[PDB]
């Protein structure tokens, strides 16, 4: 049931007035959130895609990135709801709340502190505490507390401006415009290791989480007890050199009840598998099950296999122009149901949805 | 008047850029060429077109005259060309260097003088462009390529602020900043990189300008009353047009809705102003050929002078 | 193998000259070579010396600023002092290579010094040492030379007192048969990649030879001072065809002919100036294709219609016009968002030039010069193509109050960044950035050779060797000798440094001297931006006046002559406005007596912007 | 799917500075265009109607009517864009292009040559050609090229001033101050048949296309094979008689590859059904699905059926004055998706919008 593949044609077509930048899926009901380039933020119904549910103009420039998380709170006093943040080129990030009863956007608050444009934002929950992390052109990979609304730890991991980040537990890796990758410990801020090997600016980099039950996986199954106790084994990258590389994140000098320490002899990333075949810059990637879903600026979205390492299927000429971002459902989390859908967003002001 | 808007507007725009570095003779020749070209492709234009009468309004004309500019028409045209270039920085070429006082009068105390032969030049220039004060540069024939970004306007939009790189460190700018370049040597060598990117304007005095200034002098001395009458009637016509527009706005605001004595008095004032405008037009129709008679009368003196 | 610069093709002429060269060099007689700049004297010299077991090779390249210290340093690496000067090898004799003997300059009193040093060496059979004043004996070291005739603008004739002691040979251009055989071998080697077209080796070589002969016979030096065609251009054409086929898709015959035509267009006619000269070139291409390659179903061979790109795919192949234009549009939008922003309008001529500069930049040791009027979009195009290929722009911030110190420190920092830090850099050179001839000869040293030895001396040389050893140990390479580190360094520099030259006014004396420099003309691809033709101006004007309301009056279509309409045939008032502006610009530049000087089109753009703003208001 | 009646409460109440003359809808985005009496053209988006996106002075006199079509070029050389054309009493036919990225109008060209008040303008697209049809009160129907701007063919089809224009296929019906409405072909410009049966000027006439698979539609099904091969059967006409007449076009003498000729015995239309039970002047009639929609001057709008032909829902108190215009989405073309939202105009400086 985890080996689902979208069919050769889109299930439905979604029209937006401007260039589509970021697309996200509601993890409980088939609702597609679409960001624009004119500054609008949209929302659509999958079964009724004729007109949007609601729209809201919160930023004076384009929205660069967006993610969706459905919170889970142990206490019964708090009510479970949805959080949307849209990082935008107008120096600010905003927080929205989805209203199920009214089907209308309601802005919660807004954060500030970046000295240039923000390019990627990620959200996660550790234990009944929601944290928002963002990276910008001022190289300040910042973090935030959702309840407090104040900055916690600001650090600069790179000389050139960072572009994309990903977060899991207390560990954050970040691609950058200096064609290098680097892990940074989220609470402390020490750079555990660095990665080199690309020849072009980094577009999107995200983790490769663990999975419980699978027949065989050669890129997610942990190897030894050290990896089992750590939790992070491999990471994947996508840069503008038309290549997707799967890396091995090195072990640090870890100590119990102590901050991780870098290894002088093992603080360098290790390239494991390379991929090629995309005709332009790999804009965004997504991992679900054992299949690597990625796009490019070649008007196409390609499907890759983790184990054998070649493109099983190709969706050529999916858009008239460039393809911007993809999305799947999170499979490593039991709270989120990994439904059989995948949605793309193009630069030609059209959004396509693949279902069943 | 709307049938000829495209023809009259293109002549003004083409006059601002190409004809900055020419004297009266080839300016008239190229205007004849342009009129022939416009008539060839059947694009209508005003036969009685004047650049001063189309761009230089009365208020800015009096403002330029009181600042210290000479009353010559050529200098008025070049002044209008210089201070109507929002995108391209103008270049001033005047041997007399009188216009520095004119720009100082125009901008008041905000005029700050800088020279390329200085030594603390770059620091005061970046401080001034951070403040946004107007900067006038002397000795432009020794161009310093450190301000090539300012000449080319190759800023980048870093955030919500305009950002430029000058020298070796980042500096910020603001919208109030304007730059001027003044030069003194007519034969001074100029780099092509600056020459093709600036509005090259020649403030000189040529033989055709000699003839024009002599005609101006003999007109303002032999018959000063007729020149004063022409200036007075032009100013009176402009004032009458402004008063007519104001009275029309008041009359429409008072009588468009739904009469009383105020509306009747406004209508009487409008009638009187219309009659005065008609009388002024009738009087001016019998005064323009006198200037043609004068220019047919006082051209042999110009030929002798040249 | 054709990428390697040591590969030669033995024909009758080169083996005959090698035999007589061995006869002259055995005769204890000085040897001087003198031929046209395309004769390949250095090629035959290297082939003769490097493949003989009786003689060795020493690396000396004369320049305008050369003293006997360079000769002493070069001879010290191969010879020894016993007081008799003796080479290290006791069997093979030493041949002193001296290319461009005409290149060193005369002194303040009408004489040259290093040529008299050579005259003393090959006449008095030794020399006097300067610091200890001791006589030196030389027994088996001969001296050879190879220089152009001094009639060209830049070679100073040496006195007869030197040439009396050396034999002189003339190496003219090889005839049609020798070129046909050499490029027959080259085309068989290149067609070994794709065996499906091996039978077409002879027509390709015949077409290339005939095209080169016609291009040399048609365009001469009298029309333009930089029309110095040579067989080196044919070699570069073959190298371009190889680097196109190697990174290309499945290849057909029509695509082969299109690839050859595109390579000929970008290697032979990119330096042309006149429009009728380009028309004659395209007529030559049509005639050559008709004569030697009778193939049907062949499309247009115009410059715009020959678009080969590596951007749109993983391999070098022809791409459609509209897809390429859209890709360039979106990439330029992203570039101006990330970097400095300029209101640039997209036209087919800029697409052709951006593809040709992208082709030029990807080549190993690829350098080129841009010749065009000001505000024709050269620096911005170079920055755009450098950002597209991941290059790093090092723009020389050279002001009037600058000297050689800033130039050498900028070059040293650039070289260190290229080699030590392993980052490819695209260096631009402006006309205003070269004040005196010292910068020109520094660029000559950097381009003609692989590095500048003047930058690294003494403690600088020692720390350079230390840094090279540190980097070599970092990469784990077994290199210990200083020669291995040094030539690996110059190989890395030649692999990771592409320089371009921006020239505004070629008629000027400094630009004429720069393009007449023999060390920069041969090694750099000559790209002629030129002036805008009427079609480019029409496209720019149409794309700039569409944003404004223009049709608001009754317009009667005016019937005018065919040659007076440069835009597509007139139907609207916008076409009338565009044609009027173009006609005015042509008449204005005709009546300002500009001559053959390039016309800057910035007046047109400024007039269009002022027009649209004023008509909006 | 094609039977979604709007609700009693209108979704949006758009405020306009002056009275509304004509309203057209964007065929891909939820943006409504409002034409005023002063000549202002407003760019209103539905989800926040307080502020206009753009407002330019198209004409100076009263705008009569407008049409909006989305261009579809089969060649990739030209990028598809919206086209808005307006007609007024200013002897001008302005054409605007709406750019969604900058959300502002942009005038392309204006068409001149008429000598009286221009009443109606309709757009229709060929495979690669776009044409504009217009008619003045000087009994002249013209044809305008979109790019050339010239007048192709003109003729005089009526003896009185004309106020209704429709162009679907290659025919046209023009209803004058006289009841006489006629069909003239474009390549020939010859009248075929004349309509009579109304005692007042006819205001608006539009054709009815051939609908797709429908259960029990009655006035859209092809009756005869020759009529189906011709491709157009029925018509709907307005009047000031407080009634609507559905007509029937007789077949002309159609010959292959030549301009056809009329029939003397069949030079008159047939009246099939009369739509009686109305209370004022009927301004605009537009057709979609089983339900025929009309607008009343007497402060109301009425939508009646097509099969049985009577009331189902009557909307009252929508506007306190005279309702001027409405726009059903065209469900007849495959290039446009027939989404569920309605918009109506009026003389009370307001426009009501229905959604879903
Ligand atoms: N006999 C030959 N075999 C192979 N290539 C040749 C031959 N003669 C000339 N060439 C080509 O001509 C070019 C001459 O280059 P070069 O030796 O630099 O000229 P020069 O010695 O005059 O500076 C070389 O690139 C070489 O490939
Ligand atoms: N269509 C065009 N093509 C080339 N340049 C243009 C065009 N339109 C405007 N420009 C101007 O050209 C300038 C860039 O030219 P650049 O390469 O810097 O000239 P140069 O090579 O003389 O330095 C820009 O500042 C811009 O204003
Ligand atoms: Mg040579």
């Amino acid at each position: 049931v985890l080996k689902w593949i979208p069919r050769n044609l889109p299930s439905c077509l979604i029209n937006v007035e401007s260039s589509v930048t970021s697309v996200k899926l509601h993890p409980n009901l088939p609702i597609v959130f679409v960001a624009t380039d004119h500054g609008k933020l949209y929302a659509f119904d999958l079964f009724n895609y004729t007109i949007p549910l609601a729209s809201l103009q919160s930023h004076t420039k384009a929205i660069t990135s967006m993610d969706v998380l459905f919170t889970n709170y142990t206490n019964s006093s708090k009510k479970n709801y949805l959080v949307i943040v849209t990082a935008s080129k107008d120096l600010q990030i905003h927080v929205f709340k989805w209203v199920s009863e009214e089907c209308k956007f309601q802005q919660i608050r807004s954060l500030l502190g970046h000295e240039h444009i923000v390019s990627a934002v990620k959200i996660w929950q550790k234990n009944n505490d929601v944290h928002i992390a963002s990276c910008s052109r001022d190289q300040t990979v910042k973090i935030w507390d959702f309840h407090n609304g104040w900055s916690l730890k600001t650090f600069q991991p790179h000389s050139q401006w960072v572009r994309s980040i990903d977060v899991l537990g207390d560990y954050i890796i970040s691609g950058s415009h200096d064609t290098t990758l680097r892990l940074t410990h989220w609470p402390s801020g020490n750079g555990l290791s660095v990665g080199t090997g690309h020849e072009f600016p980094i577009e999107k980099v995200k983790f490769i989480h663990f999975i419980e039950d699978s027949p065989e996986i050669r890129f997610r199954t942990p190897s030894t007890d050290r990896y089992k106790n750590w939790g992070m084994q491999y990471c994947v990258s996508a840069s503008r050199d038309r290549t997707i590389k799967i890396w091995e994140i090195p072990l640090p000098t870890l100590m119990a009840h102590r901050a991780p320490i870098p290894n002088p002899t093992d603080s360098n990333f290790r390239c494991v598998l390379t991929l090629k075949g995309h005709l332009s810059w790999v804009r965004d990637i997504s991992i679900r099950g054992q299949y690597l879903f990625s796009c490019a600026d070649d008007k196409s979205v390609r499907c890759w296999d983790l184990n054998t390492g070649q493109c099983l299927h190709v969706w050529e000429k999916l858009h008239t122009g460039f393809v911007n971002c993809l999305d799947l459902d999170v499979d490593f989390d039991s709270n989120v149901t990994p439904r059989q859908m995948m949605v793309t967003g193009g630069l030609d002001c059209k959004s396509n949805v693949f279902m069943r | 008047t709307s049938q000829e808007l495209i023809g009259n507007c293109i002549i003004s725009s083409i006059y601002e850029t190409y004809f900055g570095h020419l004297n009266e003779r080839e300016r008239g020749d190229m205007l004849v060429i342009l009129k022939r070209l416009l008539g060839k492709f059947a694009v209508k234009y005003d036969v009685n077109y004047r650049f001063i009468d189309y761009l230089v309004t009365l208020d800015e004309k009096m403002k330029w005259l009181e600042c210290g500019l000479d009353k010559n028409d050529y200098f008025l045209e070049n002044m209008s060309i210089v201070m109507n270039s929002q995108d391209a920085v103008p270049f001033l070429l005047d041997p007399s260097s009188h216009m520095i006082t004119v720009i100082s009068n125009y901008y008041g105390n905000k005029t700050v003088l800088l020279s390329f032969l200085e030594e603390g030049f770059v620091k005061r220039l970046e401080n001034a462009v951070r403040f946004g004060s107007v900067v006038i540069i002397q000795d432009g024939e020794f161009f310093d390529p450190i301000i090539s970004r300012l000449i080319s306007r190759e800023f980048n939009h870093a955030g919500n602020r305009v950002t430029v790189e000058i020298g070796d460190h980042e500096v910020d700018v603001s919208g109030d900043f304007k730059l001027f370049i003044h030069s003194c040597d007519p034969s001074g060598d100029i780099p092509i990189f600056l020459r093709s990117r600036v509005r090259l304007v020649h403030f000189v005095t040529n033989k055709e300008s000699i003839e024009t200034r002599i005609f101006d002098i003999t007109l303002t001395e032999e018959n000063a009353e007729m020149q004063r009458k022409r200036e007075d009637l032009i100013k009176l016509n402009t004032e009458y047009r402004l008063k007519l527009k104001n009275l029309e706005k008041r009359l429409l605001e008072e009588l468009n809705n739904s009469e009383n004595d105020e509306l009747m008095v406004t209508l009487n004032n409008l009638k009187k102003e219309a009659m005065n405008i008609e009388k002024k037009l009738s009087e001016s129709e019998e005064f323009f050929p006198q200037f043609d008679n004068l220019v047919e009368e006082y051209s042999i003196i110009g030929k002798h002078s040249v | 193998e054709v990428m390697r610069p040591d590969i030669v093709i033995p024909t009758i002429d080169t083996i005959k000259h090698e035999k007589i060269f061995y006869d002259l060099l055995n005769s204890k007689r000085g040897i001087i070579l003198c031929g046209p700049p395309g004769s390949g004297k250095t090629m035959i010299m290297n082939n003769a010396l490097r493949n003989s077991s009786l003689y060795d090779v020493v690396g000396i390249n004369f320049s305008k600023d050369t003293t006997t210290e360079h000769i002493l340093s070069a001879l010290h690496r191969h010879t020894n002092y016993v007081l008799t000067l003796l080479p290290k090898s006791d069997i093979k004799n030493l041949v002193l290579f001296c290319d461009e003997i005409n290149l060193p300059k005369l002194d303040k009193y009408g004489s040259q010094n290093v040529v008299l040093f050579l005259r003393q060496l090959m006449e008095k059979q030794g020399f006097w040492k300067t610091p200890e004043n001791k006589w030196v004996t030389i027994e088996r070291i001969h001296i050879v030379g190879a220089c152009n005739p001094p009639t060209d603008p830049g070679r100073i004739p040496m006195s007869e007192r030197f040439t009396r002691h050396a034999a002189i040979l003339y190496l003219g251009y090889p005839s049609g048969k020798s070129l046909s055989q050499i490029y027959e071998i080259y085309y068989k080697a290149i067609f070994k990649l794709v065996p499906e077209f091996r039978s077409y080796t002879e027509p390709f070589a015949r077409a290339s030879v005939h095209l080169y002969n016609e291009c040399k016979a048609r365009y001469s030096t009298g029309l333009q001072s930089h029309y110095l065609f040579s067989p080196r251009e044919l070699t570069r054409l073959v190298r371009g065809v190889y680097t196109a086929i190697n990174t290309g898709p499945r290849q057909t015959l029509r695509s082969l002919i299109r690839l050859w035509a595109y390579e000929a267009w970008r290697i032979f006619a990119d330096r042309l100036v006149g429009v009728k000269e380009k028309n004659s070139f395209e007529q030559l291409l049509y005639e050559t294709v008709d004569k030697y390659l009778p193939n049907q179903d062949l499309g247009n061979i115009s410059s715009t219609s020959l678009l080969f790109s590596g951007l749109l795919s993983l391999d070098f192949k022809e791409v459609n016009k509209t897809d390429l234009v859209n890709f360039i549009e979106e990439r330029f939008k992203t570039f101006c968002d990330e970097e400095l922003e300029v209101p640039m309008v997209i036209h087919e001529s800029m697409v052709d030039h951006i593809l040709r500069i992208d082709r030029a930049l990807k080549q190993v040791q690829g350098h080129m010069m841009l010749i065009g009027a000001s505000r024709t979009g050269k620096t911005i195009l170079t920055r755009f193509v450098a950002w597209l290929n991941g290059l790093k722009i090092v723009q020389p911030k050279i002001h009037r109050h600058s000297n050689l110190s800033d130039f050498d420190m900028i070059l040293k920092k650039a070289i260190s960044d290229c080699s030590l830090k392993e980052s490819r850099t695209c260096l631009i050179i402006d006309e205003s950035n070269i004040l005196e001839t010292a910068f020109l000869e520094r660029m000559n040293t950097l381009l003609a050779n692989a590095d500048i030895p003047d930058l690294f001396q003494g403690e600088e040389y020692d720390k350079l060797l230390n840094n090279l050893r540190n980097k070599t140990r970092s990469l784990g390479l077994l290199l210990d000798t200083e020669q291995e580190l040094y030539d690996w360094f110059v190989g890395e520099i030649a692999k990771n440094l592409h320089v371009v030259f921006t020239i505004c006014d070629p008629t000027n004396n400094k630009s004429s001297a720069m393009i007449s420099s023999p060390a920069l003309f041969n090694r750099c691809i000559i790209n002629w931006m030129g002036d805008w033709d009427t079609k480019t101006m029409s496209q720019v004007a149409n794309n700039m006046v569409d944003v404004v309301p223009m049709e608001f009056t009754d317009f009667i279509v005016p019937e005018v002559n065919k040659e007076l309409v440069f835009t597509e045939p007139i139907q609207t008032i916008r076409d009338a406005v565009v044609n009027i502006l173009i006609h005015f610009d042509r008449n204005f530049y005709q009546k300002m007596k500009v001559g053959v000087n390039p016309r800057s089109p910035g007046y047109f753009i400024d007039g269009l912007r002022a027009l649209v703003k004023l008509v909006t208001a």
